[PDB]
C-alpha cells in the first residue's frame, strides 16, 4: 500500500 | 564721548537710509503682479538619481555645458558626474575629507574645492597626462572656505568663515582683492551674469553687493532675521534672492535698495539651505532642512511644486544655464536630477 | 550611431567601471576607519592629550592617527577657526564620537561653567543629536590639589555643591580623599544632568576621570567607540 | 472524516503566506536600492530559498499524499526530491550564516567592520549555494518510482529515495542529521548564547529605551532557536528513526501523521520572513518607500 | 536689521538693585531663546541668564543665582533683568544676546567675541 | 577702546558711501522684473515643459 515518504 | 558720537552718526546714517527707502515704496511687487496670471501646479519628477557618494554630499555645481556637473562630498571625494547618462567622470581623492564648496569653472577646465581646511584647491581636468592633479592652493584665509566661484581660468572669488570674501589670481597665488564689512561668517556668494558684481550673505543676517573691481561695498541689504545660508543671482541681473535660517526666502533690488517679496509659510519652521532661479526668473527653487525642496512663484509668492525625493537634509541645489534641469545634493549621499 | 557614439560610450562605461572600482575600496577604507572629533578649550589639557597620543604613533584642521587593537582612528582637532562655531560643527554630524575635553580645576571668570554651556549647545543641536560624546573631565591632579588646599570654593561658583553628597554607586581610588571625591562627582553629574534630559536622539554620554598623561586614554576611547557602533549594530535589528 | 479537509486548508494557508512573503521581501529587496546592505545580501537568499522551498514542497508533498499515488514521473520525482533537499541545505546553511554575522556585528562590532564586506557575503552565499548543490546529488541518482497494486487492482506508484545497502542509507541520514540539524543547530545556539551573554552583561551593567530594544533582541533570538528545533526535529527524527527501524516507522507515521511532521517543517518557510523581515522596523521603513 | 538695545545701566552701591531692559526690533521675538552675557574689565566674555521662547524655562550661571531673575514680555519685544543684591564683582558691561536661529533648543556662540545678534551693551558698575 | 573707535569711523564712512545713492521707484523696479519674467516665458523649461523628444533627461 501507500506505505512511507519522500525525506523532505 | 567719541565713539558714542559715532554710534549715534551712525544711527541717523541708519536713519536716513531707511527713509530714503521708504520714499521709493511707492506699491509692492504683489501689488503689481496681482493681475498676471499664476503658474499653475508645477509638477518636476526625477529623472536621475546620481549614485556612489560615501558621505554626505556638501556642494554642487553644473558646469555651464549643462551635461557635467561636479559635487563635493565629506568623505574626501569630488566627482564629476555626466548627468546625461548617469556616468561617473572623475573621482578626485582631497588632501583633506572635510570639503563644505565646490564649483565648476565656466570653461570646464578646472574645478575648485575648500573647506576646513582654510584652502581652496584648484584641480585641472585637462592634462597632458591625462591624470587631475592639484593645480593650485590658496591658503590665505584664516577661517573655513564657504564658497567659491570662477570669474574666468585665473580669477575666482571665494568666502570664508573668518567674515571675509576674497578674490584671488590663481596663477601668483595671491588674494589680489579682499572684500571686508561682514561681521559675520560669509555662508554663499553669487556672482553677476555680467561679473562685475557680486553678492554675499553672511550670519550677521545681511547681504551684500560688492564691486569686483573696486574692490568697496556697493550696498547693503537687511531684512533676513537670522544667518544667510543661501545667495542668488535674478537672471537679468537686478535683483537677487537669499535663503536664511529664519524659514523665509527674500528677493532683492538692487537698484530700488530693498527687498521686493518674501517667501514663506506657516508650515515651515526649517532654514534654507540653498536658493536658484530658473532661467526665465519666473520659478524661485529653494531647499530646506526638512528634506524637501519648494518651488514658489517668484512674482506672486506662491508655492508652485514640492520636491519630495530625499531622505536626509537638502544640502545645494543648481539648476542649469539651458534651464532643462534642476540638480539636488542631500545628506543621504544623493544628487537627484528633477524636470 | 555606432561611428564614433559607441566607441565614446564604450569609453565611459570602462571609465565609469574604474572609478567604481576605486571607490568599492575606498568605501572598505572609510568603513574600517573611526573618526572622532575632539574638542577642548585652550586650557582643558587636550593639547597635552594629542602630544601624548602622537609620542606613541597656519592650518584649519589637525589630524593624528593612531591604531588601538588594530583598528584605526582618525581624531580631528580644530584651529585656525573663530570661536563662532554654530556652521562648522554641523560637518562633525556623521563621526563615531565627540571627545569633550574639560579642565575640571577650572571651576575668563568660569570656565567650567563655559564648557557646560558649549556641551548643552552641542548635545541640544539638531545635527549632533545621533553623535556620541566621549567627555575627558581632566587634570584631576590639580582639581585634586585645589580641593586639598582650599583656597577656592566650588560654592562660591555652584552654591548646590553644598547640598550635594557623593553617590553610592562612586568608585573612589585608593589612598583618594573624600572631598576630592565628592567635586569629582559633582563636577560629572553636572554634565550628566545635561545629558540625561535631552531625549529623541541617539546620543549616549561616556564620562571620564582623566589626567593628560595617562597611558590608558586611547583604551578609554576605544572601549567607548566598541561600545557607540555596537548601538549602531543593534539598530539595524530594531523592531519598533 | 475532517483530517483531509484540515490538511488541505492548514497546508493552503500555509503555501499562500510563504509565498506571498518571500515574493514581498524579494520585490523590496531587489527594488530599493538603499537596502542593498550587507545583511540583505543574507535576507534575500534566505527569501528565495524558502520561496523554493514551499514551491517544490507543499503542492508535490501535498497531492500524492491526498491520492495515494505519485501521479507524476520519474524525472519529477528525482527533480524534486533534489529541488526539497537542495532549498532545506541552503535556508538551514542560510540560517547558520545570519546567526555568526549578527554574532560578528554584536560581539565584536570594530573588527567586524574590516571583514563583513559585500565581497565576504558573495562568497558565504556561493559557497553555500554550491555545497549544497553539490551535497544533495545521490537525490536525482537514487530516488526512484516504487509501483504498488491497490486493493482494487489500482496500479500507482511511490516516489522513494533507496540506497543499495541499508549502511549506506542509515550512513547517510545519519550524515544528514549532523550538517542539517545537530552542527548547525550547535553552532546558531552557541552564536545566540554568545550574543545573549553579551547583552545580558549590557544589561545588567546598566535614549532611555536601550534596555527594552535589548531584551527583544534576546526574546527574538531564544525564538528563532526555539523554532528552528521546533520545525526541524521531527522530519529528522522520523527520518532517522525509517533509517534504523523502517517497517516499524512507517506503520506508525504513514498518511496523517508524517503530512502534519512535514507541514511543521514547512511552516519555516513561512515565519523566516515574518520573524527576519516583517518585524525589523528598518525593512518595514523601506517597504512603506516603494509600494505607496 | 537685527537691533536690540540695552538700557537701565549705571552706578550703584553694594547690595542695592537695578533693572536691565533690552528693547528688540527686526524679528519676530516670541520665536527666539534670549540671554543675558556680561564682560568684566580686563575679562573675556561671561554668559550670565538665559529665558526661553515661552518664558517657562529659565538657566542662571551659578554665582549670580538667588540675586538675578530675567524675564521677558513677547508683546512689548522687551527682555528684563532684575539685579538684586549687587557685588563689586558685578561690575561689567552686560549686553543682550540672542540665540541665532528660531526654535532651537541649542544656543551656539552668545558669548563669542564678535557675534553678531547682540546689543551694545550697557555699563552696570558697583562701587562704594 | 581704540579697534573700536576705528570700526566705529570706518562703519561710519561706508554708510555715508551707501547713503548717497540714486533709488528708483519699488513700482518700477517690480514693473522690470515683470517684464524680463514675461519676455523670456517662452524659454524657460521648467516653467513650460517641453515636449519628451526634446527632454534630455527622459
Ligand atoms: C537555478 C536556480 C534553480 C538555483 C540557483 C539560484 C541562484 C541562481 C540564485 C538564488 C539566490 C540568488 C542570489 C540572491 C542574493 C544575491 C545577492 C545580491 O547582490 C546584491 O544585492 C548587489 C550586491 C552589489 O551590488 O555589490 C543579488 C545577487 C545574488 C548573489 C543572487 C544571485 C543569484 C542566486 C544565487
Amino acid at each position: 500500500d501507500y506505505m512511507g515518504w519522500m525525506d523532505f | 564721548s567719541e565713539l558714542d558720537q559715532l554710534r549715534q552718526e551712525a544711527e541717523q546714517l541708519k536713519n536716513q537710509i531707511r527713509d530714503a527707502r521708504k520714499a521709493c515704496a511707492d506699491a509692492t511687487l504683489s501689488q503689481i503682479t496681482n493681475n498676471i496670471d499664476p503658474v499653475g501646479r508645477i509638477q518636476m519628477r526625477t529623472r536621475r538619481t546620481l549614485r556612489g557618494h560615501l558621505a554626505k554630499i556638501y556642494a554642487m555645481h553644473w558646469g555651464t555645458d549643462s551635461r557635467l556637473l561636479v559635487s563635493a562630498s565629506q568623505d574626501g571625494k569630488l566627482i564629476i558626474w555626466d548627468s546625461y547618462t548617469t556616468n561617473k567622470v572623475h573621482a578626485i581623492p582631497l588632501r583633506s575629507s572635510w570639503v563644505m564648496t565646490c564649483a565648476y569653472a565656466p570653461s570646464g577646465n578646472y574645478v575648485a574645492c575648500g573647506g576646513l581646511d582654510n584652502i581652496c584647491s584648484i584641480y585641472n581636468l585637462k592634462t597632458r597626462e591625462g591624470n587631475v592633479r592639484v593645480s593650485r592652493e590658496l591658503a590665505g584665509h584664516t577661517g573655513y572656505l564657504s564658497c567659491c566661484r570662477f570669474l574666468d581660468d585665473n580669477q575666482i572669488v571665494t568666502s570664508s568663515g573668518d567674515t571675509t570674501c576674497a578674490l584671488w589670481d590663481i596663477e601668483t597665488g595671491q588674494q589680489t582683492t579682499t572684500f571686508t564689512g561682514h561681521t559675520g561668517d560669509v555662508m554663499s556668494l553669487s556672482l553677476a551674469p555680467d561679473t562685475r558684481l557680486f553678492v554675499s550673505g553672511a550670519c550677521d543676517a545681511s547681504a551684500k553687493l560688492w564691486d569686483v573691481r573696486e574692490g568697496m561695498c556697493r550696498q547693503t541689504f537687511t531684512g533676513h532675521e537670522s544667518d544667510i545660508n543661501a545667495i542668488c543671482f535674478f537672471p537679468n541681473g537686478n535683483a537677487f534672492a537669499t535663503g536664511s535660517d529664519d524659514a523665509t526666502c527674500r528677493l532683492f533690488d538692487l537698484r530700488a535698495d530693498q527687498e521686493l517679496m518674501t517667501y514663506s509659510h506657516d508650515n515651515i519652521i526649517c532654514g534654507i539651505t540653498s536658493v536658484s532661479f530658473s532661467k526665465s526668473g519666473r520659478l524661485l527653487l529653494a531647499g530646506y532642512d526638512d528634506f524637501n525642496c519648494n518651488v514658489w512663484d517668484a512674482l506672486k509668492a506662491d508655492r508652485a511644486g514640492v520636491l519630495a525625493g530625499h531622505d536626509n537634509r537638502v544640502s545645494c541645489l543648481g539648476v542649469t544655464d539651458d534651464g532643462m534641469a534642476v540638480a539636488t545634493g542631500s545628506w543621504d549621499s544623493f544628487l537627484k536630477i528633477w524636470n | 550611431k555606432t561611428e564614433d557614439q559607441r566607441n565614446e560610450e564604450k569609453a565611459q562605461r570602462e571609465a565609469n567601471k574604474k572609478i567604481e572600482k576605486q571607490l568599492q575600496k575606498d568605501k572598505q577604507v572609510y568603513r574600517a576607519t573611526h573618526r572622532l572629533l575632539l574638542l577642548g578649550a585652550g586650557e582643558s589639557g587636550k593639547n597635552t592629550i594629542v602630544k601624548q597620543m602622537r609620542i606613541l604613533h597656519t592650518s584649519g584642521i589637525f589630524e593624528t592617527k593612531f591604531q588601538v587593537d588594530k583598528v584605526n582612528f582618525h581624531m580631528f582637532d580644530v584651529g585656525a577657526q573663530r570661536d563662532e562655531r554654530r556652521k562648522w560643527i554641523q560637518c562633525f554630524n556623521d563621526v563615531t564620537a565627540i571627545i569633550f575635553v574639560v579642565a575640571s580645576s577650572s571651576y575668563q571668570t568660569n570656565r567650567l561653567q563655559a564648557a557646560l554651556k558649549l556641551f548643552d549647545s552641542i548635545w541640544n543641536n539638531k545635527w549632533l543629536r545621533d553623535t556620541s560624546v566621549i567627555l575627558f573631565l581632566n587634570k584631576q591632579d590639580l582639581l585634586a590639589e585645589k580641593v586639598l588646599a582650599g583656597k577656592s570654593k566650588i560654592e562660591d561658583y555652584f552654591p548646590e555643591f553644598a547640598r550635594y553628597t557623593t553617590p553610592e554607586d562612586a568608585t573612589p581610588e585608593p589612598g583618594e580623599d573624600p572631598r576630592v571625591t565628592r567635586a569629582k562627582y559633582f563636577i560629572r553629574d553636572e554634565f550628566l544632568r545635561i545629558s540625561t534630559a535631552s531625549g529623541d536622539g541617539r546620543h549616549y554620554c561616556y564620562p571620564h576621570f582623566t589626567c593628560s598623561v595617562d597611558t590608558e586614554n586611547i583604551r578609554r576611547v576605544f572601549n567607548d567607540c566598541r561600545d557607540i557602533i555596537q548601538r549602531m549594530h543593534l539598530r539595524q535589528y530594531e523592531l519598533l | 472524516e475532517w483530517q483531509p479537509a484540515v490538511q488541505i486548508l492548514l497546508y493552503s494557508l500555509i503555501f499562500l503566506l510563504s509565498v506571498l512573503g518571500n515574493t514581498l521581501v524579494i520585490t523590496v529587496l531587489i527594488r530599493n536600492k538603499r537596502m542593498r546592505t550587507v545583511t540583505n545580501i543574507f535576507l534575500l537568499s534566505l527569501a528565495v530559498s524558502d520561496l523554493m522551498l514551499c514551491l517544490f514542497c507543499m503542492p508535490f508533498n501535498l497531492i500524492p499524499n491526498l491520492l495515494k499515488d505519485f501521479i507524476f514521473g520519474s524525472a519529477v520525482c528525482k527533480t524534486t526530491t533534489y529541488f526539497m533537499g537542495t532549498s532545506v541545505s541552503v535556508s538551514t546553511f542560510n540560517l547558520v550564516a545570519i546567526s555568526l554575522e549578527r554574532y560578528g556585528a554584536i560581539c565584536k562590532p570594530l573588527q567586524s567592520r574590516v571583514w563583513q564586506t559585500k565581497s565576504h557575503a558573495l562568497k558565504v552565499i556561493a559557497a553555500t549555494w554550491c555545497l549544497s548543490f553539490t551535497i544533495m546529488t545521490p537525490y536525482p541518482i537514487y530516488s526512484n518510482l516504487v509501483p504498488f497494486t491497490k486493493n482494487n487492482n489500482q496500479t500507482a506508484n511511490m516516489c522513494r529515495f533507496l540506497l543499495p545497502n541499508d549502511v549506506m542509507q542509515q550512513s547517510w541520514h545519519t550524515f544528514l542529521l549532523l550538517i542539517l540539524f545537530l552542527i548547525p543547530g550547535i553552532v546558531m545556539m552557541v552564536a545566540y548564547g554568545l550574543i545573549s551573554l553579551e547583552l545580558y552583561q549590557g544589561i545588567k551593567f546598566e535614549s532611555a529605551a536601550n534596555l527594552m530594544a535589548k531584551k527583544r533582541v534576546i526574546r527574538m533570538l531564544i525564538v528563532i532557536v526555539v523554532l528552528f528545533f521546533l520545525c526541524w526535529m521531527p522530519i529528522f527524527s522520523a527520518n532517522a528513526w525509517r533509517a534504523y527501524d523502517t517497517a516499524s516507522a512507517e506503520r506508525r507515521l504513514s498518511g496523517t501523521p508524517i503530512s502534519f511532521i512535514l507541514l511543521l517543517s514547512y511552516t519555516s518557510s513561512c515565519v523566516n520572513p515574518i520573524i527576519y523581515c516583517f518585524m525589523n522596523k528598518r525593512f518595514r521603513l523601506g517597504f512603506m518607500a516603494t509600494f505607496p | 536689521q537685527v537691533q536690540l538695545q540695552e538700557s537701565g545701566g549705571g552706578l550703584v552701591q553694594p547690595g542695592g538693585s537695578l533693572r536691565l531692559s533690552c528693547a528688540a526690533s527686526g524679528f519676530t521675538f516670541s520665536n527666539y531663546k534670549m540671554n543675558w552675557v556680561r564682560q568684566a574689565p580686563g575679562k573675556g566674555l561671561e554668559w550670565v541668564s538665559d529665558i526661553s521662547q515661552s518664558g517657562a524655562s529659565i538657566s542662571y550661571t551659578g554665582s549670580v543665582k538667588g540675586r538675578f531673575t530675567i524675564s521677558r514680555d513677547n508683546a512689548k519685544n522687551t527682555l528684563y533683568l532684575q539685579m538684586n543684591s549687587l557685588k563689586p564683582e558685578d561690575t561689567a558691561v552686560y549686553y543682550c544676546a540672542r540665540c541665532p536661529a528660531p526654535f532651537t533648543r541649542d544656543c551656539f556662540d552668545v558669548t563669542s567675541t564678535t557675534y553678531a545678534y547682540r546689543g551694545q551693551g550697557t555699563q552696570v558698575t558697583v562701587s562704594s | 577702546n581704540t579697534a573700536s573707535i576705528a570700526q566705529a569711523r570706518k562703519l561710519v564712512e561706508q554708510l555715508k558711501m551707501e547713503a548717497n545713492i540714486d533709488r528708483i521707484k519699488v513700482s518700477k523696479a517690480a514693473a522690470d522684473l515683470m517684464a524680463y519674467c514675461e519676455a523670456h516665458a517662452k524659454e524657460d523649461p521648467l516653467l513650460t515643459p517641453v515636449p519628451a523628444s526634446e527632454n534630455p533627461f527622459r
